[PDB]
C-alpha cells in the first residue's frame, strides 16, 4: 500500500501537529521525515522553506480542525476518521480556541509544550485496562463516548493499574496542581506512560508544572525542593543561603594558618 | 602549669588564648567534611564570642579568623565581620570628621 | 555510584604510611568504639560514671579523627627532617642508622 | 562574561541573577563594591533601626 | 496464631481474600507475596454478616 | 592540523630527552587528565584525600604541564653540567677533557 | 548577523534568490523582513545562517 493525499475539509483546518512516539508534540523546521495525507501541508511547510521526504517510520501529520469530524479510538489521540478510498485520516478537535496539544491527568487535562517535562499522564481519551480476572475493561475521561466506561476521576493513587498491552501506570498522591505543584512519595517506584522510574519516601515541592519526583536528578536540578518530613524540608531549603555552592571548600589552608601561630610563638619566646 | 608560667614572661597569657583559639578552630575544620553546618554558625558563634576577650588577643583572634575562615565562608558573612569590627572607628571617624 | 568506603581506606592507608609512637592509642580507640557498638548493652547497669564514659566512647568521631592525625604527624616529620639534613643528630639511638 | 544574565526560564534567570552574592570571596575584581554596598546598605538598616 | 492484631507497613506476607485489601495495603507504602501460610486478613463491616 | 598538533607531539618527544625519575609523574597526570573527562563527575560528597588529588590533577591543561616540566629539567641538567665543568668526572680513567 | 546589505540564498530547490534589506535598490529581490526565525537558510558557498 501507498499513501495518498487528500483536501477534504480544507476549509476546517487552522494548522498541523506531529505526533511521535504515540504522543502528539510540535513541529520544527529541522525535523526531515513525515508521514503524511494532506497536500495542503505541503504548502504549509513549503511557506516556512522545509522540504521533507515522505516514509512510514517517520511521525504522523494531523491537522488542527474547528469541526467534530471522526470518532474516538481508545488509547489513539484525537479523532480517526477514513476516506472513501479506504485511506484513514487523523485530526484534533477543539472545545475553544486557545489549544495546543493536550494531555491527561486523572482528574484534570492540562496543555504542554514538552511530554518529557510536564505532568502528562496519558494522551488519550479512552484507554482500556486488564481487572483483576485478566479481563479488558474500557475507562473514559467522560463516559459518554463509549458506553460502559469508567470515568478517570475514579482512579486512585499508589494503585497498580496495568493496560491490556502490559504496561504500567503508578501516579503518586497530590494535594496541589496549578503552576506549583506538592506531591507525596512511598518507597516503591511510579511508572507513567512510557517511562517508570523509582523514588524514594517523602515530600517534593515544585515552582513549575513540570513532573516531579523525590531522587537525586530532581534534586539537582533548579526549583525542586524535597525533603524526609515537613520540617525537613524548610532546613534544607535554607541551607544553601549560609553554604558554598561546591565542593572548593579545600581545607589545605589549615598549614597556612597554623604558620602564624608557630610564628607568633617561636617569636614571643625570642 | 607552675612551670610553663616560669617561662614566657609576661607573655604567656597572649600565647594561651592564641593556642587554644587556634586548636579549636583545627578541630572545627577536621569536623567540616561531614557536618556542612558547621563553617557559618560556627564562625557567627566565634564573632559573637570575640567581644569577650583583651584588645592584645583579639588582634591575633581576628587575623587568624580572617587567614582560616575566609576561602570556604560566604561573602555576605565577612561583609558582615568587616562592617561589625569596623563600626567602632566608623562613628569616630564620622564625629571628628563629617558630623555638621 | 558512591565512594565513601575507598576514601576512608585511603585516608587509613596514609595514616599507616606515616607511623609514630600515637597511632597505637588511635587503633584502640576504633577498637573500643567498635566492640562497644557490636555488644553494648549486656555489661552496662548502674554507675551513670560508667554510662558516661562508654557514651563518649561510642560518641567519638573516629571516621574524622584521623585526618587531624594526619597533620599533627606532617609538621613533625617536616621538623625531624630539616633536623638531620641542616643541623644532624648525635644521639645513635635514632634510627637513622639505615643511612 | 561580565554584564551577561541567562536561565533557564524568566524566574530561574531573575533567582540565578544573585548566584555571585553566595559564591566565596574572590570572584569579582572591579565591580566588588557595588555588591559590598548592596549587601552593607541592608545590613546597616536592618540591624540598626528594626 | 488464633489472635487478632493490627497491621503495619513492616509485614510482607498475607493470605489475601478479600479484593479490596490489595488496593488499601498499597495506599500504605507497603508490598506483599501472598502465601497461604502467612497470617489472613479480616474486613470490618457494621452489617451483620456471616 | 599540522602546526596545531605536531607541535605537542614534538614537545612530548623532546620531555623524553631530559629524563628523569619524576618523568612517571607526569606520565601518570597524564593519563589522570584524560581518565576524569570522559568518567567521573560522580562518586558524591564525603572524604577529601580523593577530591583534593582530582583537584592537583585538573589543575592545567597537559601542555602547560609539559612546558613547566621541561623548564624544571632544562635548569637541572644546566646545574649537573656546571658541576661537571668544574669539580671533575668520577671516570677519570678515560680521561674525559678536564685531565 | 547579516554580513552587508544585500545577500543571495539558495530556494528548497536549490536556484538562486536575491535578497537585501530593501526591495527598492533591486528588483526581483525579497526582503530580509520577510525572513522567519530560527529558519536554516543556504547561500551559493554553503555558509549556513540560522
Amino acid at each position: 500500500h501507498v499513501m495518498s493525499k487528500h483536501t477534504d475539509f480544507s476549509s476546517e483546518i487552522i494548522g498541523y501537529k506531529a505526533i511521535d512516539g504515540g504522543v502528539t508534540r510540535d513541529i520544527a523546521s529541522t525535523d526531515t521525515c513525515f508521514a503524511n495525507k494532506h497536500a495542503d501541508f505541503d504548502t504549509w511547510f513549503s511557506q516556512r522553506g522545509g522540504s521533507y521526504t515522505n516514509d512510514k517510520a517517520c511521525p504522523l501529520i494531523a491537522a488542527v480542525i474547528t469541526r467534530e469530524v471522526g470518532f474516538v479510538v481508545p488509547g489513539l489521540p484525537g479523532t480517526i476518521l477514513r476516506t472513501t478510498n479506504g485511506d484513514f485520516l487523523h485530526f484534533l478537535p477543539r472545545v475553544f480556541s486557545a489549544v495546543g496539544n493536550i494531555c491527561y491527568t486523572p482528574s484534570k487535562l492540562i496543555e504542554y509544550t514538552d511530554f518529557a517535562t510536564s505532568a502528562c499522564v496519558l494522551a488519550a481519551e479512552c484507554t482500556i485496562f486488564k481487572d483483576a480476572s485478566g479481563k479488558p475493561v474500557p475507562y473514559c475521561y467522560d463516559t459518554n463516548v463509549l458506553e460502559g466506561s469508567v470515568a478517570y476521576e475514579s482512579l486512585r493513587p499508589d494503585t497498580r493499574y496495568v493496560l491490556m498491552d502490559g504496561s504500567i501506570i503508578q501516579f503518586p498522591n497530590t494535594y496541589l496542581e496549578g503552576s506549583v505543584r506538592v506531591v507525596t512519595t512511598f518507597d516503591s517506584e511510579y511508572c507513567r506512560h512510557g517511562t517508570c522510574e523509582r523514588s524514594e519516601a517523602g515530600v517534593c515541592v515544585s515552582t513549575s508544572g513540570r513532573w516531579v519526583l523525590n531522587n537525586d536528578y530532581y534534586r539537582s536540578l533548579p526549583g525542586v525542593f524535597c525533603g524526609v518530613d515537613a520540617v525537613n524540608l524548610l532546613t534544607n531549603m535554607f541551607t544553601p543561603l549560609i553554604q558554598p555552592i561546591g565542593a572548593l571548600d579545600i581545607s589545605a589552608s589549615i598549614v597556612a594558618g597554623g604558620i602564624v601561630a608557630i610564628v607568633v610563638t617561636c617569636l614571643a619566646y625570642y | 602549669f607552675m612551670r610553663f608560667r616560669r617561662a614566657f614572661g609576661e607573655y604567656s597569657h597572649v600565647v594561651a588564648f592564641n593556642t587554644l583559639l587556634f586548636l579549636m578552630s583545627f578541630t572545627v575544620l577536621c569536623l567540616t567534611p561531614v557536618y556542612s553546618f558547621l563553617p557559618g554558625v560556627y564562625s557567627v558563634i566565634y564573632l559573637y564570642l570575640t567581644f569577650y576577650l583583651t584588645n592584645d588577643v583579639s588582634f591575633l583572634a581576628h587575623i587568624q579568623w580572617m587567614v582560616m575562615f575566609t576561602p570556604l565562608v560566604p561573602f555576605w558573612i565577612t561583609i558582615a565581620y568587616i562592617i561589625c569590627i569596623s563600626t567602632k572607628h566608623f562613628y569616630w571617624f564620622f564625629s571628628n570628621y563629617l558630623k555638621r | 555510584w558512591d565512594l565513601t568506603a575507598f576514601g576512608l581506606v585511603a585516608e587509613w592507608f596514609l595514616a599507616y604510611i606515616l607511623f609514630t609512637r600515637f597511632f597505637y592509642v588511635l587503633g584502640l580507640a576504633a577498637i573500643m568504639q567498635l566492640f562497644f557498638s557490636y555488644f553494648a548493652v549486656h555489661f552496662i547497669s548502674n554507675s551513670w560514671l560508667m554510662w558516661l564514659i562508654i557514651n563518649l566512647v561510642q560518641m567519638a568521631p573516629i571516621s574524622a579523627m584521623v585526618r587531624m592525625y594526619i597533620f599533627f604527624a606532617s609538621f613533625y616529620y617536616v621538623w625531624k627532617s630539616y633536623v638531620h639534613v641542616v643541623d644532624g643528630c648525635n644521639s645513635s639511638t635514632c634510627m637513622m642508622c639505615y643511612k
